[PDB]
């Protein structure tokens, strides 16, 4: 049941490695995985209705 | 399929231009962030950009303990006009104003929590005497169950709560919890009553308080010296501190801009100017 | 066994 | 478009009512989610929800307010503002539980020589700050919901001194945003802006927003429409300048459970 | 049936609401035409129609009346009965036209000790006869629309001689039908009774009945429903006797065109 | 010998397993597996010699 | 080895 994920390596002495075993029933017990994503900012960003071209007038 | 380690966008480089595409023209009434990058206003290189988001993830930006309480408990012989004192805490994380802060950057978030408890001791009294090492109980006592009145009485048994048997000197005690919400999200923010008034009723009948939801929202813990008393007395705090793991946020706020006064979104007269002089024409 | 990430 | 078409020229229809606009700045979706009705893998009350549909799914005129260089702003709560709109109202007052997503539409028009911007904000639980340094969390349920006459922000703090008998109103700073937050950050909720060179209405498409499926429109308000003058009025060299500030509110894809006897409130 | 199934035992529901009865005598379909929603083939307002479904079709019970040796007869008119219940009174006073078909459902035990018969019958167009032989036509809308409350039949033709206030109310005669034709007739209507030795209530299901597909419910009532004492109420050997009688009503398939302000009518 | 079962995840940040290993000779050392199955309640419900149809009548 | 569940 063992999880082998890469680490993303900053300092330098192939892809370096890392394990991660859960030892318990509830996965409120496991650590964070930090494997997480991004999405575009859009939503907040650019909320219109009619999608923006940034080359053209806003107010056309 | 875009992680939050992964690099940023490259710098493409660009030249000059004369045309009538003009990014830089904008109309903010729209709602709308002008989407713009250098290369739009001015002469770039090509950059090979390295830097990533990894540590402004949503989890990132949360994944530490906060000190959310400090409860006082104490080891002394019960007497006629006082006993021995346990501590009685309501779960909350507005006691304090750090991860307040943080948390309230959402509307509303999903998240397990991990609670780490720090415990620390001392004599009180000026007696030579001793203590030998105190072992404590934290009980979680869910809105329902029945609040401890006395450091010995029957609920401290525990058949169906869950207590740690925290030993003095050892690791701080960790537990883990789901996300025990009774909502689909916790709501940092609840623009209503938890009561209607209705005109048949009396106005007291019909009373509650703006923007409370459940009175006993998620209950109690209840801490205690299981120790019998020492001659010399000996104080003791349990520092508790709060993490959200595996957390997810939704509609972002504008920060905490003047003191936090009480757990609502009330402010204080004095304390409402933030901002400093400086004058507009000054760097 | 094992996952690979 | 080489056929017309415009991002300032717009027609909203729904129910019996149209809206028309010369003068749009294009119009905002919340959260870019549209309103829909609750999905099945969502759904939490298990009786037959009601969908009054066009009977309740159309544009309400609150009554019209007055801009003038005194202004500090205004403020409304939804569902609250719309309590009293025809058979909105009625499936509100009649249900335990109901949800409801709204388009709204505020007019403000003047002309080419007249100046001045109004931050149109919509808020998911825009909660106010109270009156009192005596008592927090005490806005009583009657002045926290005004129904469609609103409410108004001020630029002053002025704590309430009568402890016999407490005002239990709210105390909304303007520069605070009325609840204790920076006004020049509210641009991170869902909004638009009307500039009077630029342009004469703002249009907010909101979806239902909570931390439930649905729940009491009667206890709870899920958003909140802060309109701030981000610019003053102005025009020519008058000195007392008027504008009227017009809302229009319609509520989409709303349905309620859990129905009873009407629901008769303390609203006084 | 073998696992039990009578026509006696039936079970009634409709939106949040369940009837259950263990006397029935089957139950009518009026015309054998079960309610339906106007067909598009067959449509007239051309807007789009309000369908509150549950929150207007559902089993609303009106005042409870008594039967006693003395009783003539009551009667009800649909949709005036309703004007008042809930959401679908609502809708009703909110649009210019509507419809809607029912499930009426009369209630009335006693013992197998009692006796007696009420004749149940619902008329479409049911016209009742006025008070006056000085002006024809003089009910007022006031006295023909009761509402819940019903009216009452009488076994005398008593003629109003006030000229100077008219009481311009109807005057109904029990053989009579309260409308000029033989009561012993009105079986050509859809009826059930209630002979109490045999079963404890009536159960119509009338369809929306009209020379037009939609009208003004405000204006007009589409079916009366008439209930008379065929042989009178009668127990052991007491001289007063009483039994209540209980009217539940269900409207069914109701749709509403023409939205706009409600209607406050002049009931008094 | 190790025993890999799947987590039901609540709050999330494919399958999350947990891993499990006996160390002990007797059963009575083991953990609680948590993995319990769900039964009827008719023996408590229904105890009727005469199978019970709810849209029939319960007496005929 | 292992068991899967
Ligand atoms: C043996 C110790 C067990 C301790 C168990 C604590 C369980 C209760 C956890 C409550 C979760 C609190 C989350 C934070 C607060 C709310 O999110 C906000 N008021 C919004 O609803
Ligand atoms: C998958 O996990 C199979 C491989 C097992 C590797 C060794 C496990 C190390 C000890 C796990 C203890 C589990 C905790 C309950
Ligand atoms: C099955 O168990 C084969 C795999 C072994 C995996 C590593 C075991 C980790 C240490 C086990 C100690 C056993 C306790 C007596």
């Amino acid at each position: 049941g063992a999880q082998v994920s890469s680490q993303k390596v900053g300092a330098h002495e192939s892809t370096i490695n890392y394990t991660t075993i859960n030892y318990y029933r509830d996965s409120a017990s496991n650590a964070a995985s930090k494997q997480d994503f991004s999405q575009d900012p859009s939503k907040f960003t650019e909320p219109i209705k009619d999608v923006l071209i940034k080359t053209a007038p806003m107010l056309n | 399929a875009a992680t939050s380690r992964d690099a940023l966008p490259n710098t493409e480089a660009s030249g000059p231009t004369h045309s009538k595409e003009i990014p830089a023209l904008t109309a903010v009434e729209t709602g709308a962030t002008n989407p713009l990058v250098p290369s739009d206003t001015v002469q770039t290189r090509h950059v090979v950009q390295h830097r990533s988001r990894s540590e402004s993830s949503i989890e990132s930006f949360f994944a530490r303990g906060a000190c959310v309480t400090i409860m006082t408990v104490d080891n002394s012989a019960s007497t006629t006009n006082k006993d021995k004192l346990f501590a009685v805490w309501k779960i909350t994380y507005k006691d304090t104003v750090q991860l307040r802060r943080k948390l309230e950057f959402f509307t509303y978030s999903r998240f397990d929590m991990e609670l780490t408890f720090v415990v620390t001791a001392n004599f009180t009294e000026t007696n030579n005497g001793h203590a030998l090492n105190q072992v404590y109980q934290i009980m979680y006592v869910p809105p329902g169950a029945p609040v401890p009145e006395k450091w010995d009485d029957y609920t401290w048994q525990t058949s169906s709560n869950p207590s740690i048997f925290y030993t003095y000197g050892t690791a701080p005690a960790r537990i883990s919890v789901p996300y025990v919400g009774i909502s689909n999200a916790y709501s940092h923010f609840y623009d209503g009553f938890s009561k209607v008034p209705l005109k048949d009723q009396s106005a007291a009948l019909g009373d509650s308080l703006y923007g409370a939801a459940s009175l006993n929202d998620f209950g109690i813990l209840a801490v205690r010296v299981v120790n019998d008393h020492n001659p010399t007395k000996v104080t003791s705090k349990i520092r508790v501190y709060l993490k959200p793991k595996h957390i997810r946020v939704w509609c972002p706020r504008p920060p905490r801009a003047v003191a936090y006064y009480g757990p609502g979104v009330d402010y204080k007269d004095g304390t409402l100017t933030p901002l400093s002089t400086k004058d507009l024409t000054t760097y | 066994g094992s996952s690979s990430t | 478009e080489a056929c017309g078409y415009s991002d300032r020229v717009l027609q909203l229809t729904l129910g019996n009512s149209t809206i028309t606009t010369q003068e749009a700045a294009n119009s905002v979706v919340a959260y870019g989610r549209w309103p829909e009705y609750l999905r099945d893998s969502e759904a939490n009350p298990v009786d037959q929800p009601t969908e009054p549909d066009v009977a309740a799914c159309r544009f309400y005129t609150l009554d019209t307010v007055s801009w003038t260089k005194e202004s500090r702003g205004w403020w409304w709560k939804l569902p609250d503002a719309l309590r009293d709109m025809g058979l909105f109202g009625q499936n509100m007052y009649y249900h335990y539980l109901g949800r409801s997503g709204y388009t709204v539409h505020v007019q403000c028009n003047a002309s080419k020589f007249h100046q001045g911007a109004l931050g149109v904000f919509a808020v998911p639980e825009m909660c106010l700050a109270g009156d009192s340094n005596t008592t927090t969390m005490y806005t009583s349920y009657q002045n926290a919901n005004p129904g469609e006459k609103g409410g108004t922000f001020t630029g002053t703090f002025t704590p309430d001194n009568n402890q016999t008998s407490p005002a239990r109103r709210f105390c909304p700073v303007d520069y605070l945003l009325g609840n204790g937050t920076l006004l020049g950050n509210a641009f991170v909720f869902p909004h638009q802006i009307i500039n009077l060179r630029t342009n004469n209405c703002a249009t907010l498409v909101l979806p239902y927003v909570n931390s439930l499926s649905i729940d009491s429109m009667v206890k709870h308000n899920n958003w909140g429409i802060a309109i701030l003058p981000l610019a003053p009025l102005n025009f020519a060299s008058e000195s007392s300048p008027e504008i009227p500030i017009t809302l229009t509110i319609a509520p989409m894809c709303c349905e309620f459970n859990g129905l009873r006897n009407i629901t008769l409130p303390r609203l006084q």
